[PDB]
DNA sequence: AAAAAAAAA
C-alpha cells in the first residue's frame, strides 16, 4: 500500500467524494494529518498545536483552533479537499485530532467523548447576493446579522429502535440535523411494522438556529436585504447574540420543502447554513493585524511577553504615549482615555453596599481639536463598544426596550445600545445637542450600573457595566476662559457630577506650536501614502518598520495586553495615606461652589481611588503603591484647577502645589 | 489518608487547593501555580466542574478509584509524599470522621469561639475558649464540631489571604543570621492577636520558606501589631526540614535558642517587655520598644 | 423483573423502619404526626439516605423516574402498616403518599443546564414571575365497555398509558371504552415559571425563562417575585402540537422547594423564635439598635433612617362600620441634593422589606404599573396581567427620579395612594382591585 | 376588534 502524498493529487474515481471515502486513500489522509499537526513549526521554531493542545486541556474546551493558511502553505492538496468536501473531511480531521488530545492527556475521553473542529480563515470571502449553485457542498464564508435567535434544545445523536413485530433492535444512526432517519426493510427480517424508539440508551446533542440578514454597511443603497437560516450545533449555542454582526464560515445545503414547491410551482428547494466557525466583527472593523476567531486572545509565550515587559521601569509613560500615535500633544486626553479603558475595580461590601468601579470621561473644547479621532481610535482598541451620536440616538435606544413579538404575540425585551456595552466602552459624539428627554436616560447607566423597565406587565431589571464617553461644544462654539463653567454649558449638577475626568481643550495662537503642528500633520500625511520569502510576510515587516516610528509597542500586542489587564488582574488598596487624600477632598469642597461654581462631591474621592486603582492596573500589580495615589491626585487636582478663570487659575495653581510635590 | 484540608468535608478542588504541603511545592500563590495544577486536574481525568463538589455526592466510581487515580499521576508533579496510613472513626450512620480533621477541628474551635484589663479580658476569653473545645469532646454533641469545621475553612482562607500578600510584598528581610518580616499594616489583623494563630501562620511560612533552592538554615522572627495595646507579638519560629528527608539527617532535631536569647536581652537591658506565656518563646513587645531590642538580639551572641 | 421491585421496596421499608438516632426512630414518628394532621406526605433528607446505606442513593441518582414510585409506594404500605389495625381481618382513604427531598449539593446556573442532565435529579435556584392556575389529574379511572359492558379500574402514577386494545375475556371494537367520572380519583397540578436571578446573568445577555410542574401538596406554596431553590428532575416533553427535526421541550419536575420568606406572610413561627423575638422586643434600646442597623454603610442620615423604619413597621388599619376605609400606611418623600446616597437607600430599604419592588420612574408607564390589559392571542380573549403595583401590595415600592416620570404617567397613582384601591373599564371589564402599599 | 409602546411632525 503506497500511502504517499503525491499519489493523491489524481484522482481515480468520478468524483472527490466517493474517493476520499476509500479505504486505501483514508488512512493515508489520516497519518498524513496526524504527521501535520504533530509537527507544523511555526516562525519561532516550536510547534504552536502543541501549545494550542495544552491550554485546550486547561481550559478542557470543546473547540480545537485549526489556521487555514497553515494547511494552505504546506500541504495544499489537502487543503483543497476540505474546500470541496467538507462533510467527508472533518469527520477524519475530528478524529486524528481526538488521537492528538489524548496523546497529550491520557483518560482524556472521561472529560468528553469527541473532539470538534473550527476552521479559522477561509481565503475567499462572499456576500449573501452572491451565492450560486455551484458552491453546494462546500465551504461557504458569510458575512451578516442576526435578527432573530429561536433558543436552545436537545437532540438525538445516536438513535436506536425497538421494532416489536420481530422483537428487533437496530443498531446506532446518526442524525444529519435537517434530515429523519427512514428505514424501509427494517433489517434482517426484510419486513415493515410497528417499532419503538426506546430512548433510554441514547445520547443528545444540543442545537440552535438562527435568521441572518444583510449588513446595512455592505447593502446596495435604497434596496432589500435578503435572508438565510443558520444551525448552530454542539459548542456554539448561544455564542451569537441579536444585534450583533457576525462572520460565519459553514457548509451549505439544500433540501427538499413541500409549501415552498407549493407556492412557486416550480422545483424550487430550500438552503440553510451549518456553522462551523464564529466570529464577532461588531465595531472593530480593523482586521488585518492578525488572524484567528478572535483577536483578544493571547498564547502562553504571549502571556511571558507581557509580564516580562510590565515590569521596567515607566510604563505608564510608554503606555500612554503609545495610545493614538498620530495626534500631536493632548497628553492629558491621552492620560484620562488609558484611565478611562482600563477601568476600576467594582466593591461588594458585605453584599449589601455597592460601589461602581468604571470611570466616565467627558471631553469639551474649540473645533478642529480631533476630538472625534480619540472616540475612533477608543472604539477601535476596546473590546466591546457601541458608537452613538447626536439626535441619531433615543431615549429607549440606548436603553432596554419592549417589544411585542410578530410570531407569538406577546411582549418581550429587545437589548438597547447600553446592554452591548456590558464590560466595555459606550462612546457618544455630539452630546450638548441631544435633547434632554434623551440625554436623562443613562443617568442609572452611568452610576447605578442598572437598567430598571416596568413597562406592559413586565418587570425587570438590567445589568449595565459600561463606561461613558463624550464629546460636546460650548456655547457659541468657543470657550470663553473668563467665564465660569456654569455659563460655558447648559448641562446641570447631576450630570456634570457622574464625571470623573473632565478635559477642557482651547484653541489658541502660537507660532512655534503652529509651526510643530504642521510639520507632524505633514509628515503623517507623507507617512501614510498607498505607495510606500513570501510577500506577505515582508508587507508585514514594512508595516512594522512604518509603525515602530511613532508608537514605543505595537497595537496588537496593546490590545491583548489590555484584554489581559482588564481579566487577570485585581488590585489591592491597602498602604495608603489617608490624610492625604482626606484633606486633599476637604480642600476640594473649600473654594469650588463657596468660591466659584464646579461641583465636587464624594463621588469625586471614589473617582480617586478608581484612578489609583487603574493605574495600578496598568501595571499588571496587585496592589497599590504610592506613585499611582500621586498620580491619580496630580491629575484630578489639575483637572479641577485647569476649569477656572484666568483670574485665579494661577493662585488655585500655586495653592494646590503642596499636594503633588513628587 | 492524606496530607490534605479537610477532605471529607469540602470538595476535593478546595482540598489541594488549601494544603500547605502542595502550595509550597507548587506555588499556588502566583498563576503559574494554579495552570500547573488544572494541568494535573485534567490529566487525573477528574472534570473541573465535578471535582467542585462535595464529597458526599461525588461521583461514587472515582470516589472508589481515587488511590489508582493519585498513584499514577502523582510522580511526575513528585507529590509522592502526600499518601499515609490514617486513622477513621465510625459510628453507626452519623458520617466518617478521620484524626487530622478532628484535630484542625478542635484547633480552630480553640482559635474562635463565641491596657491590662483587656489583656485579662482576652485571656478569660481564651480560658472560655477552651472549655467550649473541651464540651465538644463528647459523642452527644455534633453543633459544636461542624461549626469548628467550617470555622477552620474560615481561618485557612484568612491565613492564605494574608500570606500570598506578604510573599507578593516581599516583607521577609533577609538578614545576615536570621530572617525577619513585620506585619505594620493589613487587613484582618485582629484576629493574629492568638498566639496559636500566629503560630500556624508561622508554620505556613516556614514550609514555604523550606520549600526552595535555598541552602539556609536560618530561624524566622515574626511580629504582628495590636493597634489597641500598641504593642507587638513576637514569635520567634525553628527552622524545619522539609517532609521527604531520611533519616541519617535527623542526628538531632532543631533547637530553640529564642528564649535564652530573650531572657538575656531582658536581663541585661531595661527593656519593657512581658514574658509570662507558657512558651518560653513567644513575648510581648513595645512598638517604641522593638528595634533596639532587634539590633540587641542581633548583636548577641545566638 | 418483578422480584427486582419487590426488593428495592423491602429495602426502602427496612430503611423507614430500621433508621434511629440515638434512641429516636424519627421518620416512624414523623408519620405518625403527618397522618394525625392529615398531611400525607414525607421527607427525606440524602445525608441520612447516603449514611444509612449508598446502594440505594446510587439506584435512586441513577433511574429517578422508574425508582421514586416504588418508594412512595413503600411510605404508604409502612403508613398503613403502623396506622391501622388488621382486627384478624372499611374505609383505607389512604392515597399514594408523597415524597419530598432536601439536599445540599453544589448549585447549577440555569443556563448551564445542557444535555448531560437529562433525567437527572439537579439543584437550582432562580425567581418566579408567573403562576398558572391549578387543573386536574386522574388517578384512578373506572372504566366501562360499551358492548361486552363490564367495569375495569386503572391506576395512573404521575412520574414518566392508553386504552388498552381488544376487549377483556364478543367480537367488540379496537377500543370500545369510556371513561366513568363518578368514582374516580383526581389531583392537582400547578405549572410555575422560572427566570435567572439579576446577578448570575452572562455578559451582555438577556434573561432565560423556564417551566417547571408541580402537584398536590407543592402547589399553592409561591407567589411571583420571590426567591425559590427547586430540586427536582431535569426532563423532555415532546410537543406534536407545535421548527426543527426530532425537538423536544425541556421542562422540570418539581420535588422541593425552598424560600426564605417560607410562606410565613397567620403566624407560623415555633416557640424559639417567639420568644427570642419577645426577648429583644424586652430590649429598651431597641429603636436604638434599629436605627443603627438600616444600612450601617451610610454615615450621618438619621433622620431617614427613623422615618424608614416608621415606614417600614406600618400604620395600624382601621375600618367602620359605616364601610369608609382609613388608610394605614406612611409615604416618604426624598427631595434632595445630588451626591446624598438617595437611591442606596432605596435598595437597601428593598432589600429589607418581606415584600418589594424597585423600578425607575422614568422607564415606566401608567400602563406598565397598575394593570395591563393583554389578549391571548389563541382563544382570542381578554384578561388582566399584572403590573408593579399590584405585585407590591402588602409591601413597599420603591420608585427613583419621580420627577423624571411623564405628567399623565404620574396622574394614575392618586387614587391608588390616597384610597389603596384601582379601579379599571376597558373592553367591558369593570374591576375594583386592591392595592395596598 | 381593542389595548399599549415608539418615532416623527
Ligand atoms: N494634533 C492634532 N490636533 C488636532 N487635530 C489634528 C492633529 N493632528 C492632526 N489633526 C487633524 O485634525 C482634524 C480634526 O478632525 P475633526 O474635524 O474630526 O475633529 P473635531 O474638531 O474634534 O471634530 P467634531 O466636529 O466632531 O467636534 C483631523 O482631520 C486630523 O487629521
Ligand atoms: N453619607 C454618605 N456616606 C457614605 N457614602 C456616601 C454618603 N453619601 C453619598 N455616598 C456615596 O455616594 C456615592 C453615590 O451615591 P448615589 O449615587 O446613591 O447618590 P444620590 O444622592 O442618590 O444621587 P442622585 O440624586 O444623583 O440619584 C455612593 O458610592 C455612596 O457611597
Ligand atoms: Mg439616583
Ligand atoms: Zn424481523
Ligand atoms: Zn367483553
Amino acid at each position: 500500500e503506497e500511502l504517499t502524498l503525491e499519489s493523491l493529487s489524481n484522482v481515480k474515481a468520478n468524483s472527490y467524494s466517493e474517493w476520499i471515502t476509500q479505504p486505501n486513500v483514508s488512512r493515508t489522509i489520516a497519518r498524513e494529518l496526524k504527521s501535520f499537526l504533530l509537527e507544523y513549526t511555526d516562525e519561532t521554531g516550536r510547534s504552536v498545536y502543541g501549545a494550542r493542545i495544552r491550554t485546550l486541556g486547561e481550559m478542557n474546551s470543546e473547540s480545537l483552533e485549526v489556521n487555514y493558511r497553515h494547511l494552505a502553505e504546506s500541504k495544499a492538496i489537502l487543503a483543497l479537499f476540505l474546500a470541496k468536501c467538507p462533510e467527508e473531511m472533518l469527520k477524519i480531521f475530528d478524529l486524528v485530532a481526538m488521537e492528538a488530545t489524548e496523546l497529550h492527556y491520557p483518560d482524556y475521553a472521561r472529560i468528553h467523548s469527541e473532539i470538534h473542529v473550527r476552521i479559522s480563515d477561509f481565503p475567499t470571502i462572499y456576500s449573501l447576493r452572491e451565492l450560486r449553485e455551484s458552491n453546494l457542498s462546500s465551504l461557504v464564508r458569510v458575512t451578516g446579522v442576526v435578527t432573530r435567535r429561536t433558543g436552545v434544545f436537545p437532540q438525538l445523536k445516536y438513535v436506536k429502535f425497538n421494532c416489536l413485530k420481530c422483537g428487533s433492535i437496530l443498531g446506532p444512526f446518526f442524525q444529519d440535523s435537517n434530515e429523519e432517519i427512514r428505514i424501509s426493510f427494517c433489517t434482517n427480517c426484510k419486513s415493515k411494522g410497528p417499532f419503538r424508539v426506546n430512548g433510554e440508551k441514547t445520547v443528545y446533542r444540543n442545537y440552535q438556529r438562527v435568521t441572518l440578514q444583510e449588513a446595512p454597511g455592505t447593502v446596495p443603497p435604497g434596496r432589500l436585504p435578503r435572508h438565510r437560516e443558520v444551525i448552530l450545533l454542539a459548542d456554539l449555542v448561544d455564542v451569537s447574540k441579536p444585534g450583533e454582526e457576525v462572520e460565519v464560515t459553514g457548509i451549505y445545503k439544500n433540501n427538499y420543502d413541500g409549501n415552498l414547491n407549493a407556492k412557486n410551482g416550480f422545483p424550487v428547494f430550500a438552503t440553510i447554513i451549518e456553522a462551523n466557525s464564529i466570529k464577532r466583527r461588531e465595531g472593530n472593523t480593523a482586521n488585518e493585524g492578525e488572524e484567528g476567531l478572535d483577536v483578544f486572545s493571547w498564547t502562553e509565550e504571549e502571556e511571558r511577553e507581557f509580564r516580562k515587559i510590565s515590569r521596567d521601569r515607566g510604563i505608564i509613560d510608554k503606555i500612554i504615549s503609545s495610545m493614538a500615535p498620530s495626534i500631536y500633544g493632548h497628553r492629558d486626553i491621552k492620560t484620562a482615555v488609558a484611565c478611562s479603558l482600563f477601568g476600576g475595580v467594582p466593591k461588594n461590601v458585605n453584599g449589601k453596599h455597592s460601589i461602581r468601579g468604571d470611570i466616565n470621561v467627558l471631553l469639551l473644547g474649540d473645533p478642529g481639536t480631533a476630538k472625534s479621532q480619540i472616540l475612533k481610535y477608543v472604539e477601535k482598541t476596546a473590546h466591546r463598544a457601541v458608537f452613538a451620536t447626536g439626535q441619531g440616538a433615543s431615549a429607549v435606544g440606548l436603553t432596554a426596550s419592549v417589544r411585542k413579538d410578530p410570531i407569538t404575540k406577546e411582549w418581550t425585551l429587545e437589548g438597547g445600545a447600553l446592554v452591548l456595552a456590558d464590560k466595555g466602552v459606550c462612546l457618544i459624539d455630539e452630546f450638548d445637542k441631544m435633547n434632554d428627554q434623551d440625554r436623562t436616560s443613562i443617568h442609572e447607566a452611568m452610576e447605578q450600573q442598572s437598567i430598571s423597565i416596568s413597562k406592559a406587565g413586565i418587570v425587570t431589571t438590567l445589568q449595565a457595566r459600561c463606561s461613558i464617553i463624550a464629546a460636546a461644544n460650548p456655547n457659541g462654539g468657543r470657550y470663553n476662559s473668563t467665564l465660569p463653567l456654569a455659563q460655558n454649558v447648559s448641562l446641570t449638577e447631576p450630570i456634570l457630577s457622574r464625571f470623573d475626568i473632565l478635559c477642557v481643550v482651547r484653541d489658541l495662537v502660537d507660532e512655534e506650536a503652529d509651526e510643530r503642528l504642521a510639520t507632524f500633520v505633514v509628515d503623517s500625511h507623507v507617512r501614510s501614502h498607498p505607495e510606500n520569502l513570501n510577500a506577505r510576510q515582508r508587507r508585514l515587516q514594512r508595516q512594522r518598520k512604518k509603525e515602530e516610528e511613532i508608537s514605543p509597542i505595537p497595537q496588537e500586542l496593546l490590545m491583548k495586553y489590555i484584554h489581559y489587564a482588564r481579566t487577570k488582574i485585581y488590585p489591592k488598596l491597602h498602604q495608603m495615606d489617608m490624610d492625604k487624600v482626606s484633606r486633599v477632598y476637604a480642600d476640594l469642597r473649600r473654594e469650588s461652589i463657596s468660591t466659584g461654581s464646579f461641583p465636587i462631591t464624594v463621588r469625586h474621592l471614589e473617582s480617586i481611588l478608581r484612578i489609583a486603582e487603574s493605574f495600578a492596573k496598568m501595571r499588571l500589580s496587585e496592589f497599590v503603591s504610592s506613585y499611582d495615589l500621586d498620580r491619580a491626585i496630580k491629575v484630578v487636582v489639575d483637572s479641577f484647577v485647569d476649569a477656572q478663570k484666568v483670574s485665579v487659575r494661577r493662585q488655585l495653581r500655586r495653592s494646590f502645589a503642596i499636594y503633588t510635590l513628587g | 489518608d492524606y496530607y490534605l484540608f479537610l477532605l471529607r468535608h469540602s470538595s476535593l478542588y478546595d482540598s489541594f487547593y488549601y494544603s500547605n504541603y502542595v502550595n509550597a511545592k507548587l506555588s499556588l500563590w502566583n498563576e503559574n501555580g494554579k495552570k500547573r495544577l488544572h494541568k494535573m486536574f485534567a490529566r487525573m481525568g477528574i472534570p473541573l466542574s465535578t471535582a467542585q463538589e462535595t464529597w458526599l455526592y461525588m461521583d461514587h466510581s472515582i470516589k472508589r478509584e481515587l488511590g489508582i487515580i493519585f498513584d499514577k499521576n502523582l510522580d511526575r508533579y513528585g507529590l509522592q509524599d502526600i499518601i499515609r496510613d490514617g486513622f477513621v472513626r465510625t459510628l453507626g450512620y452519623r458520617g466518617s470522621i478521620s484524626a487530622s480533621e478532628f484535630v484542625e477541628a478542635l484547633t480552630a474551635l480553640l482559635e474562635v469561639g463565641n491596657s491590662a484589663q483587656k489583656l485579662t479580658n482576652l485571656r478569660k476569653r481564651w480560658v472560655s475558649n477552651f472549655w467550649l473545645s473541651w464540651d465538644a469532646l463528647d459523642d452527644r454533641k455534633v453543633e459544636l464540631l461542624n461549626r469548628g469545621i467550617q470555622l477552620a475553612q474560615d481561618l485557612q482562607r484568612a491565613i492564605f489571604n494574608t500570606g500570598v500578600a506578604i510573599l507578593e510584598k516581599k516583607l521577609i528581610k533577609h538578614l545576615r543570621i536570621y530572617r525577619l518580616c513585620v506585619l505594620q499594616d493589613g487587613p484582618d489583623l485582629d484576629l493574629y492577636r492568638n498566639p496559636l494563630t500566629l503560630l500556624r501562620l508561622g508554620n505556613w511560612l516556614i514550609e514555604c520558606c523550606a520549600e526552595s533552592e535555598d541552602k539556609q538554615l536560618l530561624p524566622m522572627v515574626l511580629a504582628s501589631i495590636d493597634e489597641n495595646t500598641d504593642t507587638y507579638l513576637v514569635a520567634g519560629l525553628t527552622p524545619r526540614y522539609p517532609r521527604g528527608l531520611d533519616t541519617i539527617h535527623t542526628k538531632k532535631p532543631i533547637l530553640n535558642n529564642f528564649s535564652m536569647a530573650f531572657q538575656q536581652i531582658t536581663a541585661e537591658t531595661d527593656a519593657k517587655v512581658r514574658i509570662d506565656n507558657f512558651e518560653s518563646s513567644i513575648i510581648e513587645i513595645r512598638r517604641e520598644d522593638l528595634s533596639p531590642f532587634l539590633e540587641k538580639l542581633t548583636l548577641s551572641g545566638l | 423483573n418483578d422480584d427486582d421491585n419487590t426488593e428495592i421496596i423491602k429495602s426502602f421499608k427496612n430503611f423507614i423502619l430500621e433508621f434511629r438516632l440515638d434512641s429516636q426512630f424519627i421518620y416512624r414518628d414523623q408519620l405518625r404526626n403527618n397522618i394525625l394532621v392529615k398531611n400525607y406526605s414525607l421527607t427525606v433528607n440524602m445525608e441520612h439516605l447516603i449514611g444509612y446505606n449508598e446502594d440505594i442513593y446510587k439506584k435512586l441518582s441513577d433511574e429517578p423516574s422508574d425508582i421514586i414510585p416504588l418508594f412512595e409506594t413503600a411510605i404508604t404500605q409502612v403508613a398503613k402498616r403502623i396506622s391501622i389495625l388488621s382486627r384478624a381481618q372499611l374505609l383505607n382513604s389512604l392515597p399514594t403518599f408523597q415524597l419530598i427531598l432536601n439536599s445540599n449539593a453544589n448549585q447549577i446556573p440555569l443556563r448551564d443546564l445542557d444535555s448531560e442532565h437529562v433525567s437527572k435529579i439537579v439543584r437550582l435556584s432562580g425567581i418566579i414571575i408567573s403562576t398558572s392556575v391549578l387543573s386536574s389529574r386522574a388517578t384512578y379511572l373506572s372504566i366501562m365497555c360499551r358492548n361486552c359492558r363490564h367495569t375495569t379500574s386503572i391506576t395512573i402514577n404521575n412520574f414518566n398509558v392508553s386504552l388498552p386494545r381488544s376487549c377483556l375475556s364478543k367480537n367488540c371494537g379496537p377500543d370500545p371504552y369510556i371513561i366513568i367520572h363518578e368514582s374516580s380519583k383526581f389531583i392537582d397540578q400547578q405549572f410555575l415559571k422560572l427566570q435567572e436571578i439579576p446577578e448570575l446573568v452572562p455578559v451582555g445577555e438577556m434573561p432565560r425563562n423556564l417551566t417547571m410542574t408541580c402537584d398536590r401538596y407543592l402547589t399553592n406554596k409561591v407567589i411571583p417575585g420571590t426567591r425559590v431553590t427547586i430540586v427536582g428532575i431535569y426532563s423532555i416533553y415532546n410537543s406534536k402540537n407545535g421548527s426543527g427535526v426530532a425537538i423536544r421541550t425541556p421542562y422540570i419536575k418539581i420535588l422541593g422547594i425552598q424560600s426564605d420568606v417560607e410562606t410565613s406572610s397567620v403566624t407560623m413561627f415555633t416557640e424559639e423564635e417567639e420568644e427570642e423575638f419577645l426577648q429583644l422586643s424586652r430590649n429598651p434600646k431597641l429603636y436604638e439598635i434599629l436605627t443603627n442597623s438600616i444600612a450601617p454603610s451610610i454615615f450621618g442620615n438619621e433622620d431617614i433612617k427613623k422615618a424608614i423604619v416608621c415606614l417600614l413597621m406600618g400604620g395600624s388599619k382601621k375600618i367602620l362600620p359605616d364601610g369608609m376605609r382609613l388608610r394605614g400606611d406612611i409615604n416618604v418623600l426624598l427631595l434632595g441634593d445630588p451626591g446624598t446616597a438617595k437611591s442606596q437607600l432605596l435598595k437597601f430599604v428593598e432589600k429589607v422589606s418581606p415584600i418589594a419592588v424597585y423600578t425607575s420612574g422614568k422607564g415606566s408607564s401608567a400602563a406598565g404599573l397598575t394593570a395591563s390589559v393583554q389578549r391571548d392571542p389563541m382563544t382570542r380573549e381578554f384578561y388582566l396581567e399584572g403590573g408593579a403595583m399590584v405585585l407590591a401590595d402588602g409591601g413597599v415600592v420603591c420608585i427613583d427620579e419621580f420627577d423624571k416620570m411623564r405628567d399623565e404617567d404620574r396622574v394614575a397613582i392618586h387614587e391608588a395612594m390616597e384610597q389603596q384601591t384601582i379601579s379599571i373599564a376597558k373592553a367591558g371589564i369593570t374591576t375594583v382591585l386592591n392595592s395596598r402599599t
